[PDB]
């Protein structure tokens, strides 16, 4: 009856690219709770408020969680023109999205390091010609085509990734390009959350 | 690590079935699972990367679905060339795990054991040993059982037994079985007879000689 | 055309050393990252180790760490295996292979045993039938060899429908392999049908005729 954010707190965490999304529904969920278990450097929302997020009811509640580091902060907000927006995570427009900063704290010996930050610094699908290139931007919500072609983790900053689309996909090439970024002390983390809307259940309300 | 779990080892179909290899993981592996076939001849492809795409110059018939640490490999329209082993490989962490593999077999009319018996070669009993070999081909099911007796007497020890893996061609088995005796051993006793048990067949199937 | 093959296996002593190549084509090699996987006797899969591009990260399992050595030349488009420290349980057919988010291609592979063992040339025995029917079967007896492999062909190779070569069993120090070839009764003896042998690891090439006894 409580909504079960443990999936976080144990084993390492993604990338940027390939973030885990945790959809809850029919719960009972304490944001203060989880929040407490981090160092927070960073909260912000659109079309809510951080107070009004941790005490409201909705039909469900999207919490995406990633490695990702600080000093690309400022690529995360949606009027960069940056790599980050542009492949690899964008947050609704349309909905009410909170978007959250913060550190593991030493005393979170579950959750354990990647070697690196790994994000997309392109997407593109090459046609047939190999000559004709068409960007592939992602949308909000959704996952960089170009996430079937990149390791879980960017092996080397700089490297390329390619895969031939068959016949039927109308051939060509997806290809896409990898970077990386030094492991921090402690390791920074992004959290995204989003909430939706329904007229038959609002059953995701704050434990009280 | 993630332990990679491939439920069935050995799966038996007809061609035109539609085959389906389950792949389990210890842990979600956020659909970075790849499905490689390696045939008889031990070449190794792989065949779908990242639960559900397909590499180049792999047929449409082969086909991946999956999510979490639940995952299938899927083979459609079976073929003749589809005999092989098929492994589930992990790549959400390192280090990138394997499952034991699933190895298919194509199913087939029953078949009876092609059975031949061989005296030790003179050039061997030069060199004082003595090898009876005995070969049991082209059979079908895989299922089988193989006696040696010398003089009627049933032997076991010294017994070196050899088992192929599906025929491609006519999708039958085939063993071998080899007796080793040293020369002095061996022309101690006359009749040496080499028996087969197979379904196909209520009593044995009998292979023997004298060494006169 | 992508192409890996691999060199550099054989015979070592338990606490050895021994360094594998593998030679690739037919694509940009420094584009890609590039892993050793190994295939035990008894067919288990295990990666040995994982090189990015450019040769700056190296990746292995804790049963090979401190002992192997993954490297690459990327002016020579070569990656390199080497392996010390070794143990009999390392024994296995080791694989060049492209890496990236899958491994697309795989190499031949290339045969590494571990082993106090000697160096053993076989003892090939040609196998007539017993002193008829419509066909006969001959037989090829491979015996008391060390290391794998052997390579057997009948008639040079031209030879091939109705034969059956058994894997290898391995009894002690030694291997054993056999084989059998059906014909029609018309075929044998009236032609010669040989049965032809090699063991690379001694440097041993045989051909034994099959004769009517
Ligand atoms: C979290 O919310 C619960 C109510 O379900 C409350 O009892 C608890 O005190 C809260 N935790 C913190 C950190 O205050």
């Amino acid at each position: 009856v409580e909504c079960d954010f443990s999936p976080l707190l144990s084993g390492t965490p993604p990338q940027v690219y390939n973030f885990k999304r945790l959809v809850f529904t029919n719960c009972n969920y304490n944001l203060t709770k989880l929040l407490s278990l981090f160092s927070v450097n960073d909260f912000t929302c659109s079309q809510i408020s951080p107070a009004a997020i941790a005490s409201n009811c909705y039909s469900s509640l999207i919490l995406d969680y990633f490695s990702y580091p600080l000093s690309m902060k400022s690529d995360l907000s949606v009027s960069s023109a940056g790599p980050i927006s542009q492949f690899n995570y964008k947050q609704s427009f349309s909905n009410p999205t909170c978007l959250i900063l913060a550190t593991v704290p030493h005393n979170l010996t579950t959750i354990t390091k990647p070697l690196k930050y790994s994000y997309i610094n392109k997407c593109s699908r090459f046609l047939s010609d190999d000559r004709t290139e068409v960007p592939q931007l992602v949308n909000a919500n959704q996952y960089s085509p170009c996430v079937s072609i990149v390791p879980s983790t960017v092996w080397e900053d700089g490297d390329y990734y390619r895969k031939q689309l068959s016949p039927l996909e109308g051939g060509g090439w997806l290809v896409a390009s990898g970077s990386t970024v030094a492991m921090t002390e402690q390791l920074q983390m992004g959290f995204g959350i989003t909430v939706q809307y329904g007229t038959d259940t609002n059953s995701v309300c704050p434990k009280l | 690590d993630i332990q990679m779990t491939q439920t069935t080892s050995s799966l038996s179909a007809s061609l035109g079935d539609r085959v389906t290899i389950i792949c389990r993981a210890s842990q979600d592996i956020n659909n970075y699972l790849n499905w490689y076939q390696q045939k008889p001849d031990g070449t190794v492809k792989l065949l779908i990367y990242y639960t559900s795409r397909l590499h180049s110059g792999v047929p449409s018939r082969f086909s991946g679905s999956g999510s979490g640490s639940d995952y299938s490999l899927t083979i459609s329209n079976l073929e003749q060339e589809d005999i092989a082993t098929y492994f589930c490989q992990q790549a959400n962490t390192l280090p990138p795990t394997f499952g034991a593999g699933t190895k298919l077999e194509l199913r087939r009319a029953d078949a009876a054991p092609t059975v031949s018996i061989f005296p030790p070669s003179s050039e061997q009993l030069t060199s004082g040993g003595a090898s009876v070999v005995c070969f049991l081909n082209n059979f079908y099911p895989k299922d089988i059982n193989v006696k040696w007796k010398i003089d009627g007497s049933e032997r076991q020890n010294g017994v070196l037994n050899s088992w192929t893996d599906q025929d491609s061609k006519d999708s039958t088995y085939s063993m071998s079985s080899t007796l080793t005796l040293t020369k002095d051993e061996y022309e101690r006793h006359n009749s040496y007879t080499c028996e087969a048990t197979h379904k196909t067949s209520t009593s044995p199937i009998v292979k023997s000689f004298n060494r006169n | 055309e992508v192409k890996l093959v691999e060199s550099g296996g054989g015979l070592v002593k338990p606490g050895g050393s021994l360094k594998l190549s593998c030679a690739a084509s037919g694509f940009t090699f420094s584009s890609y990252a590039m892993s050793w996987v190994r295939q035990t006797p008894e067919k288990r899969l295990e990666w040995v180790a994982t090189i990015s591009s450019g040769g700056t990260y190296t990746y292995y399992p804790d049963s090979v760490k401190g002992r192997f050595t993954i490297s690459r030349d990327n002016a020579e488009n070569t990656l390199y295996l080497q392996m010390s420290s070794l143990r009999s349980e390392d024994t296995a057919m080791y694989y060049c292979v492209r890496d990236g988010n899958s491994m697309d291609y795989w190499g031949q592979g290339t045969s590494v045993t571990v082993s106090s063992a000697k160096t053993t040339a076989p003892s090939v025995y040609p196998l007539a039938p017993v002193c008829t029917g419509s066909s006969v079967t001959l037989g090829c007896l491979v015996k008391g060899y060390f290391p794998e492999p052997v390579t057997l062909t009948w008639n040079s190779g031209s030879l091939s429908s109705g034969v059956h070569t058994f894997p290898a069993v391995l009894q002690s120090d030694l291997y054993t392999l056999s084989s059998s070839v059906t014909v029609t009764s018309s075929t044998w003896p009236s032609q010669s049908i040989t049965c032809n042998v090699a063991h690379p690891a001694s440097s041993t090439k045989v051909d034994k005729k099959i004769e009517p006894r």
